RNA sequence: ACCCACUCGGCACCUUACGAGAAAUCAAAGUCUUUGGGUUCUGGGGGGAGUAUGGUCGCAAGGCUGAAACUUAAAGGAAUUGACGGAAGGGCACCACCAGGAGUGGAGCCUGCGGCUUAAUUUGACUCAACACGGGGAAACUCACCAGGUCCAGACACAAUAAGGAUUGACAGAUUGAGAGCUCUUUCUUGAUUUUGUGGGUGGUGGUGCAUGGCCGUUCUUAGUUGGUGGAGUGAUUUGUCUGCUUAAUUGCGAUAACGAACGAGACCUUAACCUACUAAAUAGUGGUGCUAGCAUUUGCUGGUUAUCCACUUCUUAGAGGGACUAUCGGUUUCAAGCCGAUGGAAGUUUGAGGCAAUAACAGGUCUGUGAUGCCCUUAGACGUUCUGGGCCGCACGCGCGCUACACUGACGGAGCCAGCGAGUCUAACCUUGGCCGAGAGGUCUUGGUAAUCUUGUGAAACUCCGUCGUGCUGGGGAUAGAGCAUUGUAAUUAUUGCUCUUCAACGAGGAAUUCCUAGUAAGCGCAAGUCAUCAGCUUGCGUUGAUUACGUCCCUGCCCUUUGUACACACC
């Protein structure tokens, strides 16, 4: 499906003196810009980066 | 392929004759002009057009074919 | 005789490489451009050729010595990647077997192919990967073929003819299959649109698919491709990408001069399964209520009523979510990836079935899909086109896909009586309910539907029940043929199709061989759609009834992978 989604293909027939040539063009668009559709490949698996903690600290409690 | 055959005799064409024509008309000694060959009473053939004289047969050629007036 | 240590001198092997080399490799092939221990011998591109000639030795065969002319741009070495093998080792698979199912191969017919025949029987394609294929079911059309008849739709440029008329058309007759003015007779008509010529176009189901594009099929039911940093090598390259294990998978685990990634696989997408949770619905449906029929009557049971109202969303529809991750437990295993069993679960075989699908190869098929196309051919007595008629169907016979059958798990006759995927008419005649008529086929009058609204609950068929028949080519089987009725169409003859009576063939389970298939599958059974005016024995799908037997292997066959050989690289054609 991402093919449907992200690649755009066109074949044109250039008619030259000696015969004709077939031109095929493929363009793959950046998924991260998709504006209106999946923002990535189905493949894509990002893990959010954890936060270096400064734990310890014996109990205590705030009052408001 | 094969090429050529024929029991001879190739069909021709048409010519549409010649004729230095429209002498048919008679003008007297200065100079009354009388029409030879009657003209056609069809409202699509304003009386300039004439009728050919065959046998029985008078014929409007301007009517590309049509109508068979006969005297 | 044996064991240990040492030491001369041998035949060898192992590991390394400071070092050498074009490399393969080498304790010499090292101590060489930082070039000298002593010495002998041989080579100077490839052929011509160890040939000619002379000498010499030999019994001979022949040995030693040993040229040139001429010809030629490479011959050659080592290694690398491919490609191929009628070498070796592993694997993978119902287009392979195993266990079986259902058959085809035998028969009648249908249908494609060859062959023959023919005026013509248009043509492409011939192992899987040609032969119910070209969506190829051809009565005209299609159509390309054959017998014949018209027309130019021959752009444009120059030239010529020529307004005293360049050219156009025709009635009747002749003619012709033809009510074609094709041609001719005849004599009007037309008015610069044409005609003639050359040049140039143009069309062409003409050729070339071995000139091409595009598309498609095949290898492939396969698992392969590539770069970053590091390691190896002067280099092309290699390692990564690997013994093993595991997987449908270069899928992973693991091993590890590699580490970490990308394409392909997976992911993704579509469809089938699960939601009494969500949002709803007179184009879907339930319960209640009225109005109402029948049977009982004791409240009951079974129906009618596109709105008589009320409520709901379980069944139907389709939006949004949710769900499964081989989960829990256990066995097995390098307790690794995984595989196996049990439980739970709508669902645990990639959940089932599909879509999409890398790099690369083929002189695979298609110029007969294209106003895609190069080149060649042809172009007015056309290979353009159209009209009439025939032909693709022609039948000693070979081959392939099929359909129907050989009956009693059946045929026939009454009766029960249940799907799913679909499709339908505007400037038109498509899908057709209902009523009459008709034995049937059909006919006729109306009708609903541009559709979840009507056809249609598509009341489909196998199937189920009660009967008749009773093993007899029988009432199994329905070829062939006669006679009649209708439908489509301008047209049905060589019989489009449908109905009816009659005729009642082979076929008594099919030799050698051979196809397909593992679960809602095989097989049986029908339906809708494509085609379609009319014609399905074909296909694409659909649901209905619903098994037996594997859940393995490398024996056959096909392929893939390593190893290995190569003088191949246009790559064993
Ligand atoms: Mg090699
Ligand atoms: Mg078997
Ligand atoms: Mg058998
Ligand atoms: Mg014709
Ligand atoms: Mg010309
Ligand atoms: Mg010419
Ligand atoms: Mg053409
Ligand atoms: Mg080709
Ligand atoms: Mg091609
Ligand atoms: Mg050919
Ligand atoms: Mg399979
Ligand atoms: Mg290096
Ligand atoms: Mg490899
Ligand atoms: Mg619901
Ligand atoms: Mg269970
Ligand atoms: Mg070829
Ligand atoms: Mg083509
Ligand atoms: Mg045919
Ligand atoms: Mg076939
Ligand atoms: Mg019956
Ligand atoms: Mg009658
Ligand atoms: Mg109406
Ligand atoms: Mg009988
Ligand atoms: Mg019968
Ligand atoms: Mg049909
Ligand atoms: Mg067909
Ligand atoms: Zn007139």
């Amino acid at each position: 499906q991402p093919v449907n989604d992200f690649i755009d293909t066109a074949t044109r027939h250039v008619l030259m003196r000696q015969g004709v040539l077939g031109i095929k063009v493929k363009i793959m668009r950046d998924p991260a810009k998709s504006r209106t559709g999946p923002k990535a490949l189905p493949d894509a698996v990002t893990i959010i980066e954890p936060k270096e903690e400064e734990p310890i600290l014996a109990p205590s409690v705030k009052d408001y | 392929k094969k090429v050529y055959t024929t029991p001879k005799k190739i069909k021709h064409k048409h010519k549409k004759v010649k004729l230095a024509v429209l002498s048919y008309y008679k003008v007297d000694a200065e100079g009354k002009v009388t029409k030879l060959r009657r003209e056609c009473s069809n409202p699509t053939c304003g009386a300039g057009v004439f009728l050919a004289n065959h046998k029985d047969r008078l014929y409007c050629g301007k009517c590309h074919s049509v109508y068979k007036v006969n005297a």
